[PDB]
């Protein structure tokens, strides 16, 4: 199998011998990817101010996520460092070299600024077709609000700021895509159905107003536990971290 | 019945949340936005395999490098003793030993292997290395190459073919043979070994261990019926030794999106009125035979840079950010290296400052892969103050004036190896 | 062996019986050293005002905290009376009698004043060359900021102001380093990577504004289980706490 | 199904942390930065021992005390019944019969033997010590000396030889033997005995219980073709009977940073216009023989000191914090004491106050481990209001007017046993 290949092989000396993965002098092995994409990562980061809300803020939401496994389609600016200097996760990076994927997703909803109550919900029939998040008052109706019968969990910030749940896959096929085009007319059924776990929602459900500094949202995300990388396409071609910071300026 | 429970309270620690760290052996309570509250796990079948991301299996598939030709009728170059190809031995492969895809003002595409993407995901590595070679030959082409694994070495300073004899190598016959495989040792003085990339400024970065070199022991030979350039594919695998130890900042990042901000506080340009900019010559550097950046024709108008920061690097060359210029110009084959620039008309990538005084100036280098390397090592000569004489082959030359720049333009400091 | 070398020995009366350690009298016996080392004790401390921070704090860290088992070089100055009378605690005096170690460390950092959140690091492959943490603004953008697939923990300070974790052991080689120097040129890689457990960076993550007493951080830290001290060479000289502030004024 | 569960809640105590104080016999829970989320170690082999840090293992091994001289031809201390060497017994050794190095401004540095560096981590301690005495000699050398171990005393004030063997002793013979141990006993009225170093302000501390003392039976004889005088080297281990009670606030600090902040309240110096201040004579003081500072070279200009605090201790001498200056000085061997400073000169470290009426003067002191005994006891000398007469022989000769200060000199108050 070419992939693997290697025809008239010489070698000069004998195998190094093993470690076990690390665990002979690290206490732990690592020799699955899987485990890595275990491991949380920040999957979007926002401020919301009470501009960005409808006027009146009928206990709307916050912020409509997409849910991907290979994450959103970061934007490097100067208000988002991480993004424009660390760039995309492990995750991201991990998933692109694999074609398909069929589980769920862990996410963690760090919300801070809130003294109100925060309402979370999966829309899995409702993913988006954009990989980038939809804000406050540019949410259409249809999500804006909380709707009936969705797999939901609601959580008083008075009690703990951090929010856990877990995603379910629920999609009609075999595979959902992974590092899909936003820009897809000749498969947009694959787009709309195939691809994302469908919308998450993040909404404030209280009368309380917002802080002039606003509330800040943290969403951290990793696979679940029967989540599947599928197939192993190959790897696309990277971009290098310490190119966009410069050691020029060592300390900067 | 209301009998009391006295039994004494325990002292709990309240936290926020569960490990974030955590990622295997172990269990993550949680609130599943499902029906079923129980262990659940979507379902599966033949149609959908188990999970890919056993990474021996990832990291043995076999990644292209940088390709280079082998001509038979070069009697300078196809002689016996000959460095063909060389590189420092690292699962990451060398920034320039591997396919790039350059674009102004955004970050270079690198085509890396799937060794050099998982090992960028980890802080240490060890093991053997598999280098395929595959030659484009048919059964009339013949030689012999010796190639060598040299350990606690990192570039070719001192390198021989009479040198590398001297260490574990292996040597290959092309007759009738396309495809050989390489299996590179890991000699090293310690157990694991950090990564050479890591992240943002050099973050965590370090040096490769060893080196490989390819050396012509008998040179390539063709006839008159058969092409006589020989073109080599070097590729490169983890050997059935290879193994990974520790989960940091990826060194990469995925080429979905290739934009940059550079930092503002770095960037630097021209000062008031000596700007638009275009390339040109003066007689007080080098009789005008050499490239640099002029604001006028009058002479000794020679565009000036603005303040520039102390906290920037003395070995440090610059990048163009925003608009830039095309000029055409022309660097003859330095001794000792295989460096020269065609004459041809190239877009301003990078800059090297020249300074004169209380005034600085700035030499303009074409945005290529060998524009970057040359403008780095004029920016080291004029470090260690090289005599102005043995700069001079270093420095494009000076051909013609070029267009001028819509308006002033932007540098921001880098740095190379 | 000639550092227990006892010759012609001269015994006027026997031995004293045994309390086993202090077991007899005590409850609790007193034979290791390394038992000590697992009581923990000031590791550093310091306050950080708005304006020791980014001008435009993006989530940005407040402390670079290098992690040396034998702690760091004590600053003695009217502002920090701790380590100008107590000095070093008994882990950086422990230490000091030893060449190696190859072990974790556990923390504990408890951070006053703030209402936002915190998160923390652990950069094994970063470890600092110098024996003093660098604060706020004087962080580069490498590490000012949440860098991914690290091993972290993200902390609300509204469910607890006490944050409890543990830093393993990452290093390439051997041994770790014990009472390394600052002035180190002649071997950096060993000062580089052979001698830190990597840097641990605090930082808030959250818009709500510091105070204008600013917070507090107090770091800190003891052995971890899977920890030896192990080479005994010789202690260094000493001071005497007791010449720090005279006993000829009392009470002061 | 989703039956209900009205099972009664239970009381729960939250608290913030885990047991702060606790370091054996327990487990404790913590969030591991990891990506193994079980119980994780790092791993071992024989490169790499298990700790040593076991206590008995540590204090056995031997540190060396302050050496000393036993000079044949000493026609005057070569004698029977001659006290060569004497000093409290406790695990933390006096600091006075320990290698020191002194520092201006800054704290002292002791060089401490395991078994003190160990002891000053815990609150109590008990057991024997093994004294080992190493001897310069050869096999021309003869002697034999008396050792002693005098329960409940702390000083060589009653001591005489024809005491000392009324309590446990060793009789040692120098005839070519170069080392032997003395193991003392333990003989306390209490199981544990208290250290005597503690911490800040000497806090916690305490005295020694018993006096080890060596005595001179038959003196030291050589011969013309050998050296005259004979080294020894004390050393001190703990025994195997040793053991330490109750970690408390280290007795110690490291010597990597040296330096000290003396509290600004305690903080004494001279009067406005009465300084610079210079080392001199004048008549009013010993007919103007002893050494004291003034301000000028009229006579009754002796420098006045300013306010100083009630709440420094009578009994207290001072240390001089800022810049400092140099004087030539002596002191004639004080009758019953090995009490003497030759003619040389000397860095000002130390001073002793001098109360005339509504004036205080203050009596320079070298920095000197020896200047700082014979200080300390003059101002406990001036604390029992002894005559004028009898405290003249501990104060420092004046033999020139020395340098003036660069400015005004500050003093910070201290205290010893």
């Amino acid at each position: 199998m070419e992939r693997t290949f290697t025809p008239n092989v010489m070698q000069p000396t004998p195998l190094l011998p093993t470690t076990n993965d690390g665990r002979v002098t690290f206490g732990e092995a690592f020799n699955d990817l899987k485990d890595l994409a275990r491991r949380y990562q920040l999957y979007w980061e926002g401020t919301i101010l009470e501009g960005n809300l409808r006027a009146i803020r009928r206990n709307s939401a916050l912020v409509q996520l997409p849910l991907y496994p290979h994450g959103l389609r970061i934007q490097p600016d100067v208000n988002n460092p991480i993004w424009n200097i660390m760039r995309d996760g492990h995750i991201p990076v991990i998933s692109s070299g694999f074609r398909y994927f069929r589980g769920g997703l862990r996410l963690r909803i760090v919300v801070e600024g809130l003294n109100s109550c925060v309402w979370v919900q999966h829309h899995p029939d409702r993913p988006s077709i954009f990989s980038r998040p939809i804000i406050g008052r540019y949410i259409a109706a249809k999500d804006a609000y909380r709707n009936h019968a969705y797999a939901a969990y609601v959580q008083n910030m008075s009690v703990n700021r951090t929010i856990e749940v877990e995603v379910p896959f629920y999609q009609p096929g075999l595979y959902g895509m992974l590092n899909a085009s936003d820009n897809n007319t000749a498969n947009s059924f694959d787009r709309l159905r195939f691809t994302g776990l469908g919308d998450l929602l993040i909404g404030i459900e209280g009368e309380q107003p917002i802080p002039k500094e606003g509330i800040e949202i943290s969403v951290y995300y990793s696979i679940a536990d029967d989540f599947s990388f599928n197939i192993f396409c190959g790897f696309p071609p990277m971009v290098y971290c310490d190119e966009t910071y410069s050691a020029a300026t060592p300390d900067l | 019945d209301n009998p009391p429970d006295p039994t004494p309270a325990k002292f709990f620690v309240p936290i926020p949340s569960h490990s974030w760290a955590h990622g295997t052996n172990t269990s993550e309570p949680t609130n599943t936005l499902r029906l079923d509250g129980g262990v659940v796990g979507v379902g599966r079948s033949d149609d959908i395999g188990t999970s890919d991301t056993a990474i021996s299996g990832i990291i043995g598939v076999y990644g292209l490098l940088k390709p280079f030709d082998w001509n038979a009728n070069d009697t300078g170059r196809n002689v016996g003793g000959h460095l063909l190809w060389s590189m420092p031995v690292h699962p990451q492969v060398d920034k320039d030993q591997v396919i790039q895809v350059m674009t102004q003002s955004k970050l270079t595409q690198y085509y890396l292997p799937p060794i050099s993407v998982v090992s960028s995901l980890y802080a240490y590595t060890r093991g053997s290395i598999k280098y395929k070679f595959l030659f484009g030959n048919n059964p009339r082409h013949n030689a012999r190459l010796l190639v060598a694994y040299i350990p606690g070495i990192s570039s070719d300073n001192r390198l021989t073919l009479e040198r590398a004899r001297n260490s574990a190598h292996v040597v290959f016959s092309l007759n009738e043979v396309s495809e050989f495989v390489f299996t590179v040792p890991y000699i090293t003085d310690t157990m694991w070994w950090p990564r050479k990339y890591g992240g943002p400024q050099a973050a965590g970065e370090f040096v490769a261990p060893s080196y490989i070199c390819m050396f012509i022991l008998n040179p390539l030979v063709a006839m008159e019926s058969v092409p006589s350039i020989v073109t080599i594919v070097p590729m490169i695998a983890a050997g059935d030794d290879f193994e990974v130890a520790v989960p940091a900042q990826p060194a990469v990042g995925l080429s979905r999106n290739i934009d940059v901000i550079y930092p503002k506080d770095s960037i630097i340009s021209f000062k008031s009125g000596y700007f638009p900019v275009y390339v040109g010559s003066w007689h007080s550097f080098f009789d005008s035979t050499k490239a640099i950046l002029r604001y006028g024709a009058v002479s000794d108008h020679i565009a000036q840079l603005g303040n520039i920061p102390a906290n920037v690097n003395r070995k440090a060359f610059w990048i163009v950010v925003g608009d830039t210029i095309k000029f055409k110009t022309k660097l003859d084959k330095i001794n000792g290296t295989e460096w020269f620039i065609p004459e041809g008309e190239y877009t301003l990538g990078y800059g090297v400052v020249w300074r004169d005084g209380a005034y600085a100036y700035m030499v303009p280098y074409p945005l290529t892969p060998l524009g970057e390397k040359i403008a780095q090592y004029t920016a080291s000569l004029l470090a260690s103050n090289t005599a102005i004489s043995q700069i001079r082959p270093y420095i494009p030359d000076y051909i013609v004036d070029s267009a001028a720049s819509k308006d002033n333009i932007l540098w921001s400091p880098i740095e190379d190896r």
